[PDB]
């Protein structure tokens, strides 16, 4: 019904991302949650399903992560950390609630939780502005240089909302994301308005705030 | 448990599109569907193979056959898009289905807008020069973005990303042409022509 | 000496470590809080799935079995002899 | 007779049974880990 699970990481090879799945919105002990591994540029594939009240779990042969599926009935989360841990292993690993039978029904998985496994660093970007050219000027930036995804480019702090439209990153010659954010402006709102695209990057805890100008 | 499903299908509006789900080898009759939309939950469409778990459209239908599974969808909307996924059940763990693609016709096709951009002062002064040119709100997801250089061809160095889902079901690109300052400078003008149907388009910024 | 008489109440003043991660050396004591795992995945602080509370009460209750009645228990150690004596059996320094 | 019950019952068992009312062939294994004698095992720890 519910499930709120683990932030996002950039994991070693063979180390070991701990991501915790939280019930909530309905009972722990009464579903499988099932997990999935979805990695960018991939379809779902099961890894395993839980049980609430059994720590014995089916895990998939697969990719074996040495996944151990850990109930845990005090805080009502199904932990899945991931062993064995790889660039394959870089994935949206969706817990799924579903019932305990041989009847696996689950339709709200967990928000998915976007975890890079790779050798990189944790990398935020380096802001910088977009130079502009009836009235609109085209300005904006272009995130930089960051690892991993995803990453949301608010604008003046919650200060410039309309006119953004967001670009999603680019995979660049370096393997890294560089998206641009463009808010569409009027030229007489150039001089007496600020622009600030704020681009928040959580893994490497980086905040940057820079000055859009023409 | 093996199964498998067509990597995608592309229709069109007001069409029908029952989607495949095969299964290799042994089935039960219990068998589940999805749509997903890219980088989100898997949202279970039906259950059982014979009945659509509520809150799921009446387009969205499932039934099947032995080894034949099928997720039936009628008269697409333009907003439906996602990835389609269904579930092998019992017979030991499952291999999800690899997703279907909904690619719909008869959306509209529009010439991208170019948002053009030099090198910010920051990007020029520390060395990396990126002339950034945007691409917006056309249909289907395609380009073929070729930076001018000047009018020369860019051989290397000019950043392509691959055509997105934007929030209007329109398609967004973004392109940068990433150079050193240098290479920035001495070329008047870094030209984004981005073949979209076989239609370029012109939009720059003089550096 | 039971405190049933006095300290039972249940007691949960008087508290004893249920589990630790091995056995103790002669008078050695142990502060530590710290959540307990008995699984591979680490707990982060918390109660649940292979992870408790190491530091557990003994409830007394003067309804209790005499199993569960509580007793003061008082040690009075000492070296024997060789070194310096400062409590005696009090016999003076005899001449 | 009256209040008088037989035990033990068989099921039909019609291949039109559903998923979870056909028979399935379900086999439970026993084995203690490690603390008793390795008979089936694999290398156990069996070195070069």
């Amino acid at each position: 019904v519910q499930l709120v699970q683990s932030g996002a990481e950039v994991k070693k090879p063979g180390a070991t991302v701990k991501i915790s799945c939280k019930v909530s919105g309905y009972s722990f002990s009464n579903y499988y949650i099932h997990w999935v591994k979805q990695a960018p540029g991939k379809s779902l594939e099961w890894i395993g399903y839980i049980d609430p009240f059994n720590g014995g779990t089916s895990d998939n042969l697969k990719f074996k992560g040495a996944a151990t599926l850990t109930a845990d009935t005090s805080t009502d989360t199904a932990y899945m950390e991931l062993s064995s841990l790889r660039s394959e292993d870089t994935a949206v690993y969706y817990c799924a609630r579903s019932e305990y039978d041989p009847y696996y029904v689950m339709d709200y998985w967990g928000q998915g939780t976007t975890v890079t496994v790779s050798s990189a660093s944790t990398k935020g970007p380096s802001v910088f502005p977009l130079a502009p050219s009836g009235g609109t000027a085209a300005l904006g930036c272009l995130v930089k240089d960051y690892f991993p995804e995803p990453v949301t480019v608010s604008w003046n702090s919650g200060a410039l909302t309309s006119g953004v439209h967001t670009f999603p990153a680019v995979l660049q010659s370096s393997g890294l994301y560089s998206l641009s954010s463009v808010v569409t402006v009027p030229s007489s709102s150039l001089g007496t308005q600020t622009y600030i695209c704020n681009v928040n990057h959580k893994p490497s805890n980086t905040k940057v705030d820079k000055k859009v100008e023409p | 448990i093996v199964l498998t499903q067509s990597p995608f299908q592309s229709v069109s509006p007001k069409e029908k599109v029952t989607i495949t789900c095969r299964a290799s080898q042994s089935i039960s009759s219990n068998l589940h569907w999805y749509q997903q939309k890219p980088d989100q939950s898997p949202k279970l469409l039906i259950k059982y193979a014979s009945q659509s778990i509520s809150g799921i459209p009446s387009r969205f239908s499932g039934s099947g056959s032995g080894t034949d599974f099928t997720l039936t969808i009628n008269s697409l909307e333009a907003e439906d898009f996602g990835i389609y996924f269904c579930q092998q059940t019992n017979f030991w763990p499952y291999i999800f289905g690899q997703g279907t693609k909904l690619e719909i016709l008869k959306r509209t096709v529009a010439a991208p807008s170019v948002f053009i951009f030099p090198p910010s002062d920051e990007q020029l002064k520390s060395g990396t020069a990126s002339v950034v040119c945007l691409l917006n709100n056309f249909y289907p997801r395609e380009a073929k973005v070729q930076w001018k250089v000047d009018n020369a061809l860019q051989s290397g160095n000019s950043e392509s990303v691959t055509e997105q889902d934007s929030k209007d079901s329109t398609y967004s690109l973004s392109s940068t042409l990433t150079l050193s300052k240098a290479d920035y400078e001495k070329h008047k003008v870094y030209a984004c022509e981005v073949t979209h149907q076989g239609l370029s388009s012109t939009k720059s910024f003089n550096r | 000496w039971n405190s049933n008489n006095l300290d039972s109440k249940g007691n949960y003043n008087y508290l004893y470590r249920l589990f630790r991660k091995s056995n103790l050396k002669p008078f050695e004591r142990d502060i530590s809080t710290e959540i307990y795992q008995a699984g591979s995945t680490p707990c982060n602080g918390v109660e649940g799935f292979n992870c408790y509370f190491p530091l557990q009460s003994y409830g007394f209750q003067p309804t209790n079995g005499v199993g569960y009645q509580p007793y003061r228990v008082v040690v009075l150690s000492f070296e024997l002899l060789h070194a310096p004596a400062t409590v005696c059996g009090p016999k003076k320094s005899t001449n």
